[PDB]
């Protein structure tokens, strides 16, 4: 009936897509054998087959190995469909090249197969959740690879990414200002609505939030994880008001360039702080806009909150969410855009959040808000000046140049997130005719 | 499959490889009969890697082994794992090259180079996406310095999509080992720079000092600086092997670590290293680990960093961890140390983790960086020829052979054709 | 110093994962240390604590300090795990369908040397168990007399430990003959208490090889074997509690003799570990009735319990007025004769609970002997 | 051994475990260890591998493990 | 187009077709547990008194 | 609907409060575990002045912990009644207190001090009516000095019309438990002059007088002197908490018993104290009850009243008793005794009488008097300060961490400052 398709490129990809299909399991019940213990919200993420043997309506694709066999040798084997997941035979090693024009064709055509496949049982696609990088070959290429079949399949629907966004002090790659042009400026053009995620800013959340100061990449995923949880519910549960992933796209996108929000998270507590807080509504809403829990390291205060979507979920009172929302929108350490009064659109859900054994607590209240700002250009001026010094004299450009790829689209590349930086400036600025 | 083959020629080299297929029988299960006695289940998947399949559990290594007089050919099939190396591809020839890269290259190779080529077809094509070769050659002295070139050469073009790492003997700075060396392993830096696609410079010398500083050995034997060779040729490949998060394939380390082309010549270096009596008081911590492998005496090749800069640096750190103090500890250096490290290309390192330790240990990592200090390398060779072929010198043989002494000037210039390139960008 | 060390979880009201921790006693002088498992910290520093006693420290036992309620797991380190690892034996001991009526007695004996309590059915045994019963003696001419004899009357199984519980309670046992045990007069449990060698008082493994099919067939792991002889609807019915307060102390035995030189007719005991969602529907019309309910549950699962059925009889007084007023005080002066008057004390920690209102007897009847095994 | 306070008496009288035992016709140290050593590694040549991954580790099957919130008298009203 | 409209109407009045039975079941079952509180409510007040 | 922000800072007021904690929440009915176990329904009614309620009834202190070294903290959470406070409430910190004035005001304690006011500004802000805060410190030693002066100093400049009681340990004349009590004491003191409205002196020997002579026991422990203060704290604050007849808040007891503004120096005191011995044969009555109050033995400060007249006496008595006999029987004191009561101030004493007793118990009362013999335990510091400060000793540390020879002199000045109007009041 409502159903979402959700598909993973790429060693981060496929691990936040196994962190997030956990979760799944554990909210809807379903057991990593594949049955149930014996209602119909189960059709949103996992589909039926006669003698119950709910199947995931994902696609994990990655062009190397270890890593789907990782999956398919962990505990989610019987799960999992075995061509639902996709294994290649040759890593994309951080090239865009090779990420988008030489080992793309090898497996694109499968990939498309098992989208037809996966989209023809499905009465209501209400869109794709595409997890990725910004880093690594495989998440930068052949998601562009991905986006431009999909704009000429399925152009009507909705495309909502989840990125990892690339690091913007520490990072683990010199090619990532590379790749993350590329893939920037080739899928500006074909997504609906980006929301992006920085690994350190979680580092920072988790070392001063969930006092875990040994902190690992399923302790990473499993929040971005929850993330996805809160964004992809309302579809799946019912409540005081429902939110869908075309309302998400058409409330949180001012123009089509600009469709960039920041995530972040509430109730980020560990399990021994939680039940000697208050944690109301009120006090969970405003961690959101601290610059702490924010899961992008940008400052908001450098920059326009432009659009703001808060989706509660649990035992949750739309009246206090209210008063909360008069509070947030009087205090001058936020400003809003002067062509944005209203800025802010609630979801609510009925279903508190479940916890896996693990790291989170037993909430019922969570908030998840996706904040579209103009802070964001702070972010992508980095990594921009950061090709710039890089470009300067042709550094690891003749791999990208001798896989098949030209050399011209760098300079295409840089021109368009130049004009991009461009196009945020007169957004963030004040009107003044 | 990305299947990996190990060419390895020349006594020297031969003696590599023996001590290189222990660690991998032993971070695998390969018995030195062969049977897989392995434990965990981890280990007998990605054998394909390093080691090959024969009914009866039998697991014949995918190595080459060359040489062009039949002595270590021997004294390797009778040692170590020897039985295990098949009896087929353990090519030899009766003669000797006579550290003289021209017999090498030319004269003795010539006979048996077209033979090992074919031994190396019947193994590759078995291969599915055979990944790519890797060789270990001994550029002081001969058969290697000359055989190897003249085969990591025909062997780029039969398959031109194929990295071939080399980890080679470069000539040590002091004591030297054979007078032909200078002229010798010239020719072959020529033939390297324009043929493999990343080196790694080893110094029997350096090993020697972190040998007797770092694991106090008494009386180290060449056997002894062979293990330390072997764990890094295993480090750099643990990904394309055991599972792990962040894996790191051959090409990737390369990818991003070689800035322009011809700049392919690192520095190889293992990092969990410590008296062999002190090491119950070893605090094993990732902070320990980037600490005992970014320093400078743990770098297996004389080229002290601190004197150089560093274009690009990997650190593939094999062992569960939290990636949140990888990723800290190597910023820190990163920021702290910044004069070592050039600001045209941002973002210096390639945090890669893995998730199977050294048989032995809990954590480990290999150091493999682009130091434009291999400059002061290819410099004492360099000075060395021109303090040679001016007076003529040891140059008789070469020349009768087949060579031509305007050879020998090419190779003089394209090495000083690439001992500057290190330092234009190793300078800004 | 010689500190004595566990392992224990605690639910936790709030969220819901099993707190670990890591519980110390110290045997010199009364204090409690506890550490944490999951963070390396220190919990509750090394206090003194007059009121957890030697015998509360045992595996499986239900152990309550400062209401942060514990349960054992594991034997600490290898130290005390020696101090009292190979010293506990379980044993299964039989009360024959003979000397049901003396059953205090029985129960008494066993609660005098220390052999600690776990577990209690009274059942009338089937015709199938009796075959499974008899491996012991197979094919030999005395099944007719031992089968007339084991599936006559009611037989009562008891779960025992103490060290050596084996060779222990084969000392109880004495001979194995009753009328061997008679001729040697050793004061043994047939040499009070036995008729002769095929109705003795009780018989059970001799080794433990031998108690652990007796214990796989007497007490199942999914549980089928007795058929729970209660006689739930019997009219003139009432269900009461030794709690776990009398059991913890041990008061069983003497209960069962206080209530039998009555004339009260015991028909059904059982020993069932009380939860705190199953003690709510036990006590389901006391909330809101009696102004401490929450003090009565915390009694009620703060440990083991036998529930037992009492049957109507010796005219006028009824089993109200047998166990008399609610506080063991009121009753010490007012009706100074009750078995609350005087079998304990305290008003949280009374020997029995009654059925309060009649109609609401029947009820408890099938609670613990019907709706709950 | 090392049996003397000259230098590197330490690791003299350490690994003699290790090192020094060549039985007696082996041939003094560098003709029969010439292979090497048990170094590198810290003491144990024999210990097993690791096979304790991350996705495994992480990933383990769950499960509920906690007291039931169901009433037995609720359970068979619920039931019938 | 035609099919699918056809497709999700005969999944809405499917899974309408049990959701009306349990949710009407639930309801009368709700109505019998409050009945047997009366039950208890007025067994406690007998308690009281 | 009130509350009330409850502090502590040292150790000595760390352990105060603790006991202080427990012994309330053991007449509020509240368990280590945070739910609630009771008998009454009257307890829950002010629950919401000492705790804030969480997620499931699970009752947590308004309460914030702080100190210069994490050895009390872990002490604290190790306590019974450990795990009811807020883990974010523990405002610790690695490094050393020194037991100095400068390093608690000038140094690690100022630079925590910016991180603890976050907690109790939230603390305060998550009330609907504050009206005040207690603080548990020593003036002798560091930390509660310095850390709880300048704690004191922050929170009056930010909240200037409410309430500020501190419960207050000062040096003995018996011993010292360190050497520089004077140079810590006169430092607190100018500061808690001019800023707080409340303070409560407590002294040790004072407690041991109580211990030994009125309770008869042998060997009283830190428990014993920190319950007859929590005794006294909860009945202080209790006609706040629980309902009765002449109810008295805490500001109503600051203006009943502050004349001027700077004489806010009370010396506090509990009084249905029994030995075990005189329990059975004790005659219990509020007749009994004044005349304990009233026996200068029993006082919580080593002061003589009868050294000095009473300007304003309180009694908060709690149980349920008659006003004929409080309010005849008070008078009976103050004419039985007028010359050691002031004649400015006629009808001096105050009365509250609570309906709840403390549990277990009947009859209570509290005694809080403001007199003139707090000047003792004022001119005796202000002498011993000038005997060590006459000779410059223990003097730099305190000039090396930023202190000064001139508010040295100011903090002195101010305490004769303050001993001058407690003799000119005294003497009319
Ligand atoms: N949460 C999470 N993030 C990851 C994980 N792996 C990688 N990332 C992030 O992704 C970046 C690079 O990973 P990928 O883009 O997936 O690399 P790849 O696509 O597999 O390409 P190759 O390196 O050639 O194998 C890193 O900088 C991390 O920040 C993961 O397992 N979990
Ligand atoms: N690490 C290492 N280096 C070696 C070994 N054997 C020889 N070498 C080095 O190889 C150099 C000479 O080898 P070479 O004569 O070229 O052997 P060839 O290739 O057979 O001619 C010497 O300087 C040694 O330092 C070995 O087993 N391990
Ligand atoms: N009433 C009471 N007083 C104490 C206790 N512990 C210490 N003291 C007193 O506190 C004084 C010293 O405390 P202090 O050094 O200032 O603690 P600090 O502030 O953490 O440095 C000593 O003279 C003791 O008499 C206690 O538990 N109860």
């Amino acid at each position: 009936q409502r159903e979402c398709i959700s598909v993973h490129v790429g060693q981060a990809g496929v691990q936040i897509g196994n962190a997030c299909w956990e979760l799944y399991c554990l909210e809807h019940g379903i057991q990593p054998d594949g049955q149930m213990p014996s209602d119909d919200s189960f059709n949103t993420f996992f589909s039926e087959t006669g003698a119950g043997k709910h199947v995931p309506r994902a696609v994990f694709v990655d062009l190397e190995p270890t890593v789907i066999d990782e999956v398919r040798t962990g505990t989610y084997r019987q799960l999992f469909h075995p061509e639902q997941l996709i294994t290649g035979k040759e890593d994309a090693a951080n090239n865009y090249a090779r990420g988008h024009y030489t080992i793309g064709k090898e497996l694109i055509d499968l990939v498309l197969d098992r989208i037809r496949k996966l989209a023809d049982q499905c009465t209501g696609l209400q869109g794709f959740l595409i997890f990725h990088s910004f880093g690594g070959g495989t998440g930068s290429g052949f998601t562009s690879l991905l986006m431009e079949r999909l704009s000429v399949d399925y152009g009507k629907k909705s495309k909502l990414e989840f990125s990892i966004y690339p690091a913007p002090q520490v990072s683990t790659a010199v090619v990532e200002p590379y790749n993350s042009i590329l893939t920037t400026h080739t899928t500006l053009e074909h997504s609906d609505c980006a929301f992006m995620v920085d690994n350190e800013a979680i580092y920072d959340i988790c070392r001063r939030n969930l006092d875990i100061e040994r902190p690992t990449y399923t302790n990473l995923n499993r929040l971005i994880s929850q993330i996805v949880s809160s964004i992809t519910a309302s579809l799946r549960f019912d409540g005081a008001l429902n939110v869908d992933l075309t309302e998400f796209q058409t409330n949180l996108v001012p123009y089509p360039r600009i469709h960039f929000p920041l995530a972040t998270y509430a109730p980020v507590i560990s399990a021994e702080k939680a039940y000697h807080e208050q944690l109301s509504v009120a006090e969970i809403t405003n961690a959101c806009f601290e610059p702490a829990n924010q899961m992008v390291k940008c400052d908001p205060r450098h920059g326009k909150y432009m659009a703001c979507c808060l989706l509660y979920r649990g035992d949750v009172v739309p009246k206090d969410v209210n008063a909360a929302i008069a509070a947030i929108k009087t205090k001058r350490s936020i400003q809003f855009v002067d062509w944005c009064p209203t800025g802010f659109k609630v979801g609510i859900n009925y279903q508190p959040p479940t916890v896996v054994p693990g790291d989170l607590a037993k909430v019922q209240r969570a908030v998840c808000m996706l904040s579209n700002t103009t802070a964001i250009a702070e972010a992508w001026a980095r990594l921009d000046h950061k090709f710039d010094l890089m470009y300067a004299k042709r550094a690891f450009v003749h791999w990208y140049v001798g896989e098949g790829m030209e050399e011209g689209e760098f300079s295409e590349a840089r021109e368009d997130m130049a004009a991009l930086e461009k196009d945020y400036e007169e957004v963030g600025m004040d009107s003044v005719e | 499959m990305r299947e990996i083959v190990h060419l390895q020629a020349g006594q020297c080299g031969n003696q590599i490889g023996a001590k290189f297929w222990e660690v991998i029988s032993d971070e695998h299960g390969i018995d030195p009969t062969g049977t897989y006695h392995g434990d965990s289940d981890l280990q007998l998947e990605r054998i394909n890697v390093y080691y090959n399949e024969a009914t009866g559990g039998k697991y014949v290594p995918r190595a080459v082994l060359v040489d062009l007089e039949p002595g270590t050919m021997d004294s390797v099939r009778s040692g170590p794992f020897g039985q295990i190396f098949r009896p087929d591809n353990f090519v030899f020839g009766q003669s000797g090259a006579g550290n003289n890269w021209a017999k090498g290259h030319y004269t003795e190779g010539a006979e048996l180079v077209d033979s090992v080529l074919d031994v190396v077809r019947k193994e590759a094509e078995s291969c599915d996406c055979l990944q790519g070769f890797q060789l270990t050659h001994s550029l002081g002295g001969g058969t290697g310095s000359g055989m190897g070139t003249l085969l990591i050469s025909k062997i780029r073009e039969e398959y031109p999509d194929r990295i071939m790492n080399t980890f080679s003997v470069v000539p040590s700075p002091k004591v030297s080992d054979t007078v032909v060396e200078p002229y010798n392993a010239t020719l072959s830096v020529h033939q390297l720079v324009e043929n493999t696609d990343e080196t790694y410079c080893i110094d029997n010398e350096a090993l020697y000092d972190i040998c007797f500083r770092t694991l106090k050995l008494t009386t180290p034997t060449y056997g002894d600086l062979n293990h330390l060779v072997s764990a890094t040729m295993s480090g750099v490949t643990t990904c394309l092997r055991f599972p792990g998060q962040l894996n790191a394939d051959l090409r990737k380390l390369a990818v991003n670590m070689v800035p322009f082309p011809r700049l392919h010549f690192f520095m190889p270096g293992f990092a969990p290293l410590t008296s062999r009596g002190s090491q119950q008081y070893r605090a094993l911590t990732v902070p320990e680990l980037t600490q005992q492998m970014f320093d400078a005496k743990n770098m297996m090749a004389a080229c002290d960093p601190r004197h150089g800069r560093y274009l690009t640096v990997a650190a593939v750190f094999r062992g569960r961890m939290s990636m949140k103090e990888v990723d800290e500890q190597m910023l820190n250096v990163q920021n702290k140390n910044s004069s070592y490290f050039v600001e045209w290309i941002p973002n210096n390192v390639k945090t890669a983790v893995c998730d199977i330790p050294p048989r032995g240990l809990k954590m480990s990592a290999t150091f493999i960086g682009n130091s434009t200090a291999i400059q002061e390398l290819f410099k004492r060779i360099s000075e060395q020829f021109t303090a040679m072929f001016r007076r003529k010198a040891f140059l008789h043989w070469y020349t009768g052979e087949g060579m031509d002494e305007m050879e020998f000037t090419e190779a003089e210039s394209n090495m000083n054709d690439l001992g500057n390139p290190v330092v234009t960008r190793g300078a800004c | 110093s010689e500190r004595f060390v566990f392992i224990a979880e605690w639910y936790d009201p709030n969220a819901s994962l099993f707190r670990r921790y890591e519980l110390l006693f110290y045997p010199g002088d009364g204090s409690v240390e506890m550490h944490d498992v999951k963070n390396h910290r220190t919990f509750l520093k090394r206090t003194k604590y007059e009121d957890l006693h030697l015998e509360d420290l045992f595996i499986g036992n239900k152990v309550n300090v400062f209401s942060r309620q514990l349960v054992l797991i594991d034997y600490g380190d290898q130290y005390t795990a020696r101090q009292l690892g190979s010293k506990k034996e379980k044993t299964l001991a039989l009360i024959k369908p003979d000397a049901v009526s003396k059953a205090g007695e029985i129960i008494e004996i066993i609660n005098k040397a220390g052999f600690t309590l776990t577990k209690l059915k009274m059942m009338t045994l089937s015709r199938k168990e009796a075959t499974d019963f008899h491996i012991d003696h197979q094919s030999r001419p005395f099944l007719n007399e031992l089968i007339q004899f084991i599936t006559s009357g009611p037989i009562i199984a008891m779960e025992i430990l103490r060290d050596d519980a084996i060779c222990e309670w084969k000392k109880l046992l004495g001979p194995a003959n009753s009328g061997l045990a008679r001729t040697d007069a050793p004061g043994s449990i047939r040499a009070v208490f036995g008729t002769d060698g095929i109705r003795n008082a009780a018989h059970g493994p001799d080794s433990l090889s031998c108690a652990a099919r007796e214990m796989e067939l007497f007490f199942p792991s999914s549980g089928v074997c007795g058929p729970a002889n209660t006689a739930k609807f019997t009219n003139c019915t009432t269900c009461c509690i030794v709690k776990p307060h009398a059991i913890s102390e041990g008061l069983l035995g003497k209960i069962l003799m206080a209530i039998r030189d009555a004339g009260f007719e015991i028909s059904a005991m059982q020993m069932f570990n009380m939860d705190r969602v199953n003690v709510e529907e036990f006590y389901e019309v006391y909330k809101g009735v009696v102004s401490e309910y929450n003090e009565m549950v915390t009694e009620m699962y703060s440990g083991p319990c036998v529930a037992m059925e009492i049957q109507q009889t010796n005219p006028t007084m009824t089993f109200r007025e047998f166990c008399g007023p609610a506080d063991p005080e009121i009753a010490r002066h007012l009706r100074p004769g009750t078995l609350r008057a005087i079998f304990g004390k305290t008003k949280i920690q009374n020997a029995v609970h009654c059925t309060d209102l009649p109609e609401d007897g029947l009820l408890e009847v099938q609670y613990f002997f019907k709706i709950l095994d | 051994r090392g049996q003397c306070l000259l230098y590197n008496w330490e690791e003299e009288r350490a690994t003699n475990h290790l090192d020094q035992v060549p039985s007696m016709q082996d041939g003094s140290e560098s003709f029969f260890f010439r292979h090497g050593h048990q170094g590198l590694l810290t003491l144990w040549p024999q210990s097993p591998m690791s096979s304790r991954t991350t996705q495994k580790d992480s990933y383990q099957p769950p499960g509920n493990h906690s007291q039931p919130v169901r009433g037995k008298r609720e359970a068979m009203l619920e039931m019938f | 187009k035609s099919n699918e409209r056809d497709r999700l109407k005969a999944e809405w009045d499917q899974h309408n077709d049990r959701k009306f039975v349990d949710s009407l079941v639930k309801a009368r079952i709700k109505d019998a547990m409050q009945g047997f509180i009366i039950n208890t409510e007025e067994r406690r007040n007998k308690l009281r008194e």
